[PDB]
């Protein structure tokens, strides 16, 4: 007998980030935003995949625009598939489909993204088909083109690897 | 730790439409029929963890959609159906 | 930091933690992480005057030995494994007791990088050979708790390269251990000392242990039961149900068992507050090839 | 090889003394004592055809039997001399499966637990086979487990069954009207009806064997024509 | 008083599903072609009931005269019995042997002894003794039209249609043939008839986890199609004879521990909606010919220490019941009032009344009421325009002592006839009917035609 | 669902005019069955009184950093070391700068405290505290873990003298104190502490006596189940409250806890 009734419609745009003073955008669409956990903040990640460039920045909720890293990947064409920040010990998780996982390093009081190191950990070959994340954010399942799928621990460690096959069915029909 | 449990029984349709209610009952995904008769139409099917089937419910869309993803609820009481332009909530009671 | 030498270790499934293994069976399996993690000591216990425990303070033992012997010029890998088993006993015959290695397949799969694993044994097999006196010592335990305390230190601290792994054999056996130390004071403040000792070197040292509870007062027990962080016990069918079992089992030799098991405590898992605590759900049989855990 | 064997055959074996272990305990009370226990020792032990030298150890016994052929008194001396004289009628050899020097304890409540080990740890010699026993009523003395915080050391009789390799244990059969209950309130009162110290028994029997497990056996024993049966 | 029931038996027969799957349900234990051979399927020939079948070469008139004289002889006398049928499926066999036993159970009480079975019931009615109903057993696939008929007919009163699983691979699996859909209609089309109807279900059972076996309750009693007046729960025990005894011989099955067993059914008692009698989940068994499971005698006297270490205690009728005299009058009760609840339930909107108390949640008395459909109905009677089915009455309110000032000398002598007139205020008012109906066994046919109600056919119907 | 954890009239946990209340004292009795460990509730009691709120159950956790804080902590305990102190309560992330954390266990044993007269033992072990709290004088909270250990370890000491030398002085001394130990001495089946073994037990009884409140949590009844780890129990202590206001008292109520991945819930029967 309940019904279903609308509160509050929310919205704005992640303005982009460049010197100029008028400072409008560079055709950099938004590739993934997230619900931060509960510290009144809103990650937001865009980019220009063309050029190769991305950029991570906090939206408060006051409305204060914070930058912690805007790099620039010596490729492209480079799809995002998964990206996370563990608010504990304050790193990010990028997936990208060639088969580079981008970890990147920043600093609270750093305002400025000057301190925002990379690392391009092991890289999977072929592509990737699809990549996920658990909901407490330590097992990482992957899948690769070649019908292989590996899971490797929260620290970047496999936990192990499995080709999957058309010729594995457990049929529901069994004669004894 | 990365082994095999079990594998789903085939079912004609099936899109790639695949996500998991967090009570931990049905996995929800998507068909369209479109064989003769007038049964033909566009329905969401449960599987349950032992790839077996269960459940069903039809959408009153036309024929003609292209549902891109579809959203289970934090909790037990949403399913948000994605489309191009229109996004649905449906929700049940006494399983209707 | 400092060089340090990991004998065999992998990720911990559960948690993502360097995990070793006991070598056992099922033991490994029911120990939550698949495995032992490198730090917190377990105890395992039994009602009667049997002496099936005794087996498994064997096995943890020799897996060391074997993760430490077949890396040399017998791993292509060469992988730095070392090990430096210490012994608590007032008897040597275990210098001449590890049993022997059955295939080998210390394979993980289903600071270097270490995919070792636990081996296949068998209990009728003795080892080929034993280590010598560098790769493994035995202390009497009868000296005074400063000697010891000095000692275990020097050794670990010496060895820095080691992994450390400690087996103490029938802890408060009457018949080594007099009366002089069965006071209250002496066995826990060495029991502290060790602990202190053993989480110093957090990075690498595990210890193992275990006693008879039939003729301890539970007051020490008690006392002792929080030192460690884990515990397991083994309880023996009575004769009753053990003729009951032979009678309707008439088919079956290997499907004889000996007794049930109860989880007291478990590692880390617990420190977070988890209830784990879990009784008469599973059995145990020590059998050919190893020591069976399974679901009665 | 004899193996599995028939119970009222293996309880002729124990006491037949076919097989043997360095350290035998017995167990009595005010209710039934032990001197018919020996009797059929003897009666079923030379009976195969056999000597079995006997020395003797005497706490509370007062005269010399006629089951042993040494003998020692222990009341005026003491452990440190004792130590010594065990061994002058007592060789150091090996089997005591077979016919060697039988060491019979009369009583065992007189000696302090805190030195039972080392004393047994100097006696139980491969030649040697000791039996020795014990009175289940008599309280321990205070002073020798010290009930304070620090002794966490265990009583007599669990360090005894422990320790020993095999148990028996006996008790006297009421012939009369009464019942064990009235038989326990009047002891209480230290009163004796009529019917104690007879000479139809029950005996309980546990052996440790095949890697440590047991097996309780119960009996009926009639001490005048030597007769074991089921109960 | 003297309520009795007296259980009677048929002749062995084979049930015919059997045919298109070749054997027995798996769980079914004995049978003909067992060992035994001289018993009804589901028995092993070893109970009381058994033995005084036995010793009748299987007649119904020897053991319901037999059972009745020895009641009475006890120190028990009786004025109102209920029977009950047991074993296989009764239905199956040929018409004639239907009809005669039917005549001889009536015949037995009424003293009646002629044939004609019309003549039989006619003398029935206006007779001492008087008969509340009958129990028949029986299997889905029996379950049609004219078989309805001929149950309505004979003066039955109430189903019990097991269903034991509502997952599919179990149907096959087990041996048993009915789809588990098709028990759906048949529950919509029996209650429309008035029949109350009753269900089974076993906890374990071969590839079922403790998963699945808590969400299949979860569904029974939340989905709209499996409300049914009625349970029974069946822990699963191995006997040595049976199909589930191979499984364990050859490895191929493994049971529950204890406290598995003892948590689940703590869970499911949780959850039973207030208007389903949980008739037994302390069954009884053959006790020493089981070879695998759990002792089953005290499983709910350690059940209810667990829901008093979790809350929630059970709701059912059977534990809120305080009978119709002085069984639980040691203390005088509290506020007294009418509580009414409405669901839907296999095609038709239904309605529970009952006198409660509400501070400590005891019961009285209790009446079902059903507005007929239009897509289910089929009988002469319920075809001709809108009408209602009263289902069943029970009135415990037959106590003499109560709360708030109950009748001195008339000791709620009238309390059934405000339930009466409630139902009727709401079958003018609400259905808008324009006829109601009541069932009952024939042998009560008279403590309802004093409220005018007139009989048709089986049934006892007042318009409006 | 979720219920909140309120512990007084005022509708707060820990009082803040408790430490602006000059020339008073208080203490907390907190007991655990020790197959369950009490953590989750010194974190909560930490950052409620730093913090303000309760960070792990009724607020989140992402900003849990105390250090550096105007307020202070001061934690101590026998049954772990330096070593796991720093590593795991910074991995929980328990502040530092402006906290104190104590070890009694790694080296201490050795030589350090056997083989020494038992008056300096314990006039040092007191002079630890009555040293490192000198800093800040009126604004911490100081806690103490199963100190009753310490009396198996000095060669034969009772209830009395250990009491008088070790936990009165500390109360008398700082503003609050919160002591919590384990029960299993209590919970020997078949066996009877009270024969022997009451040594152990007075203090436990004496310091029921002394407290204020009672924190109690207890393990399940005879099974175990998943949704629900323990009971969570709250009691008036015996002593009285040295507040200054004349309205506080006490609340009287239970919970039904459960733990899973350092995250905690309560809610009623
Ligand atoms: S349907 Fe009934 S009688 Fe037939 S096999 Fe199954 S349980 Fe037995």
């Amino acid at each position: 007998m309940r019904n279903l009734i609308t509160l509050n419609k929310g919205k704005f745009k992640p303005t982009a980030s460049t010197a100029e003073g008028d400072e409008d955008d560079l055709s950099f669409t938004l590739l993934d935003s997230v619900f931060d956990t509960l510290s009144d903040s809103i990650t937001c990640v865009l980019g220009s995949t063309d050029i190769g460039a991305i950029e991570v920045q906090q939206f408060m909720k006051d409305g204060s625009r914070n930058v912690l890293a805007s790099f620039n990947i010596q490729t492209f064409d480079d799809k995002l598939l998964s990206f996370v920040h563990f608010a504990d010990i304050n790193q990010l998780v990028f997936v990208f489909e060639q088969g580079d996982i981008i970890t990147a390093t920043y600093d609270p009081v750093s305002l400025d993204p000057a301190e925002t190191l990379i690392e391009i950990m092991g890289t999977i070959d072929n592509g990737i088909a699809a990549a996920q994340w658990s909901y407490d954010e330590e097992t990482l399942a992957m899948v690769t083109k070649d019908r292989n799928v590996v899971v490797l621990s929260k620290l970047f460690e496999p936990i192990s690897e499995y080709h999957l096959e058309v010729d594995d069915l457990k049929i529901s029909k069994h004669v004894t | 730790e990365g082994q095999l449990d079990s594998a789903s029984e085939p079912v004609t349709g099936m899109e790639h439409q695949l996500s998991w209610k967090p009570q931990g009952s049905l996995i929800a995904s998507i068909q369209r029929k479109t064989d003769l008769g007038e049964e033909d139409s566009v329905d969401v099917i449960f599987f349950e963890r032992n790839g077996l089937r269960h459940g069903e419910f039809d959408t009153r869309l036309p024929l003609d959609e292209k549902v891109e993803s579809v959203c289970w609820n934090s909790n037990s009481e949403a399913l948000a159906v994605v489309l191009a332009n229109r996004i649905q909530l449906w929700t049940s009671k006494n399983y209707h | 930091g400092l060089d340090s030498s990991h004998v065999g270790v992998r990720p911990s499934p559960a948690t993502s933690q360097p995990t070793t293994s006991t070598g056992s069976a099922d033991l490994d399996s029911i120990l939550g992480h698949m495995g032992l993690p490198l730090g917190n000591s377990v105890l395992v216990e039994e009602q009667s005057t049997t002496e099936f425990h005794s087996i498994l303070g064997k096995l943890f033992a020799a897996q060391g030995i074997v993760h430490n012997r077949i890396s040399d010029s017998s791993a292509d890998k060469t992988r730095n494994g070392d090990t430096h088993v210490i012994v608590l006993s007032l008897n040597q015959m275990f210098a001449k007791e590890l049993p022997g290695i059955y295939k080998g397949s210390r394979k993980q799969m289903k600071n270097s990088e270490y995919k070792d694993y636990n081996h296949q044994f068998d209990i009728t097999t003795r080892l080929m050979p034993a280590p010598i006196a560098s790769e493994l010592t035995f202390i009497a335990p009868t000296q005074p708790v400063s000697t010891i305390l000095s000692q275990i230190e020097q050794t670990i601290k010496r060895n820095d390269k080691k992994l450390i792994r400690i087996v103490i054999p029938s802890l408060l056996h009457p018949a080594m251990y007099p009366p002089k130390m069965f006071e209250s004071s002496e066995i826990i403040g060495l029991m502290h000392g060790v602990r202190s000792l053993v989480k110093k070197y957090y990075e690498r040292v595990v210890l193992f242990a275990s006693i008879s509870i039939d003729i301890i007062t539970p007051p020490l027990l008690v006392l002792l039961r929080n030192m460690f962080d884990s515990v397991i016990n083994l309880e023996p069918f009575n004769q009753e149900m053990t003729e009951f079992l032979e009678r309707v089992y008439k088919s079956q030799p290997g499907k004889i068992q000996h007794g049930l098991v109860h989880i007291l405590k478990l590692p880390v898992f617990t420190d977070r507050g988890e209830m784990r605590v879990l009784k008469s759900e599973w059995a145990f049989k020590n059998g050919r090839k190893k020591f069976e855990i399974e679901q009665w | 090889a004899s193996s599995s064997h028939n119970p009222v055959i293996l309880l002729k074996r124990i006491l037949s003394l076919t097989e043997s272990s360095p350290f035998i305990l017995c167990l009595d009370s005010i209710a039934q004592t032990s001197y018919k226990l020996i009797q059929e020792f003897v009666h079923q032990s030379k009976s195969k055809g056999n000597e079995y030298p006997i020395v003797y150890i005497s706490f509370e016994t007062v005269n010399k039997p006629s089951y042993c052929t040494q003998f020692i008194d222990a009341t005026q001396m003491d452990f440190v001399h004792l130590v010594k004289q065990i061994i002058s009628y007592l060789p150091a050899a090996t089997a005591t499966q077979a016919k060697k020097h039988m060491v019979i304890i009369d009583s065992l409540n007189y000696i302090s637990t805190e030195y039972i080990t080392r004393f047994l740890s100097e006696i139980a010699s491969p030649h040697c086979t000791m039996v020795a026993t014990y009175h289940k009523d008599i309280k321990d003395e205070n002073r020798t487990v010290i009930p304070d915080w620090n002794n966490n050391y265990p009583d007599k009789l669990t360090l005894l069954q422990f320790m020993a390799t095999t148990i028996v244990d006996i008790d006297v059969v009421l012939t009369g009207t009464l019942d064990t209950e009235e038989v326990s309130e009047l002891l209480n009162e230290f009163r004796i009806p009529r019917g104690l110290n007879n000479d139809i028994f029950q005996l309980r029997l546990v052996n440790k064997r095949k890697s440590g497990r047991s097996l309780e056996y119960d009996f009926i024993v009639n001490s005048n024509t030597h007769e074991y049966e089921l109960l | 008083s003297g309520i009795a029931v007296v259980a009677v038996m048929c002749k062995p027969h084979r049930c015919p599903h059997i045919a298109y799957t070749g054997n027995i349900c798996v769980y079914c234990p004995g049978g003909p072609d067992s060992d035994f051979e001289y018993s009804t399927q589901s028995y092993t020939g070893y109970e009381p009931t058994s033995m005084r079948a036995i010793r009748a070469r299987y007649d119904p008139y020897e053991q319901a005269r037999g059972r009745v004289e020895q009641l009475k002889q006890l120190g028990h006398s009786i004025d109102k019995v209920e029977y009950v049928l047991m074993g296989g499926t009764f239905m199956s066999l040929p018409k004639e042997y239907r009809e005669d036993f039917i005549v001889k159970l009536h015949n037995a009480l009424s003293g009646f002894n002629g044939n004609d079975i019309d003549e039989a019931i006619l003398y029935s009615q206006q007779s001492l003794t008087k008969c509340v109903g009958i129990t028949i057993e029986t299997r889905p696939d029996y379950c049609t039209q004219t078989h309805l008929d001929d149950m309505l007919k004979y003066g039955c009163t109430r189903l019990e249609i097991g269903v034991q699983s509502l997952y599919e691979d179990v149907a096959r699996d087990t041996n048993r043939g009915h789809t588990v859909r098709s028990v759906c209609e048949t529950f919509a089309v029996s209650k429309d008839a008035g029949y109350k109807v009753v269900s089974h279900m076993m906890p374990d059972l071969p590839n079922v986890g403790m998963e699945r076996d808590i969400e299949q309750f979860k569904e029974y009693f939340e989905n709209p199609d499996f409300r049914t007046d009625g349970l029974k729960i069946y822990p699963t025990l191995v006997i040595r004879g049976t199909g589930l005894y191979e499984l364990w011989k050859t490895g191929r099955y493994k049971s529950y521990s204890a406290n598995a067993l003892v948590d689940l059914v703590a869970r499911i008692l949780a959850l039973v909606p207030p208007w389903t009698r949980i008739y037994r989940v302390q069954r009884d068994i053959p006790m020493p010919l089981v070879t695998s499971g759990v002792d089953n005698g005290n499983l709910r006297e350690l059940a209810l220490a667990r829901m008093k270490d979790l809350g929630t205690t059970c709701r059912d009728v059977r534990t809120r019941e305080v009978g119709i005299q002085e069984v639980h009058h040691k203390v005088q009760p509290d506020q007294v009032e009418l509580i009414r609840r409405d669901y839907y339930a296999n095609g038709g909107w239904e309605t529970f009344l009952s006198y409660e108390d509400p501070k400590k949640d005891i019961l009285i008395g209790l009446l079902r009421l059903r507005k007929a459909s239009k897509k289910y109905t089929y009988r002469k009677e319920f075809t001709s325009q809108r009408t209602s089915i009263v289902r069943e009455l029970h009135v415990y309110g037959s106590v003499v002592p109560l709360h708030s000032r109950d009748p001195r000398k008339f000791q709620h002598q009238g309390f059934g006839t405000l339930l009466m007139e409630e139902a009727e205020r709401i079958a003018k008012e609400e259905h808008g009917s324009e006829k109601i109906s009541v069932i009952s066994g024939v042998g009560v046919r008279n403590y309802y035609g004093k409220l005018g109600y007139e009989l048709d056919g089986p049934y006892m119907s007042k318009r409006i | 669902q979720r219920q909140d954890l309120v512990l007084f009239s005022d509708q707060s946990v820990l009082p803040a005019h408790f430490f602006q209340d000059s020339n008073s004292h208080n203490l907390f009795f907190i007991t655990h069955q020790s197959c369950t460990q009490p953590l989750w509730m010194i974190n909560a009691l930490v950052e409620t009184h730093v913090l303000g709120s309760p960070s792990s159950l009724n607020e989140s956790s992402s900003s849990m950093l105390p250090s550096s804080t105007r307020s202070h902590a001061v934690l101590a305990s026998f049954i772990h070391e330096q070593n796991y102190f720093t590593n795991s309560l910074n991995k929980l992330k328990i502040p530092s700068n402006n906290y104190n954390v104590l070890d009694f266990l790694s080296d201490f044993i050795v030589n350090n405290i056997h083989n020494k007269p038992r008056d300096k033992i314990l006039s040092d072990v007191l002079a630890k505290f009555s040293a490192a709290i000198q800093n800040n004088p009126t604004d911490t909270i100081v806690i103490i873990e199963q100190p009753e250990l310490l009396l198996s370890l000095v060669s034969g000491l009772t209830c009395s003298e250990l009491n008088n030398k070790f936990i009165t002085p500390l109360l008398r001394q700082c503003k609050v104190l919160i002591i919590v130990s384990n029960s299993d001495i209590f919970n020997i089946d078949e066996y009877d502490a009270s024969v022997h073994s009451s040594n152990l037990q007075n203090f436990y009884k004496s310091s029921f006596i002394k407290s204020m409140i009672n924190l109690n949590l207890n393990p399940l009844k005879t099974g175990f189940a998943k949704d629900v780890t323990g009971s969570l129990h709250v009691c008036r202590g015996g002593a009285p409250i040295a507040t200054s206001n004349t309205s506080l008292h006490v609340v009287e109520n239970e919970y039904l806890y459960l733990n899973e991945k350092e995250s905690t819930k309560l809610f009623y029967r």
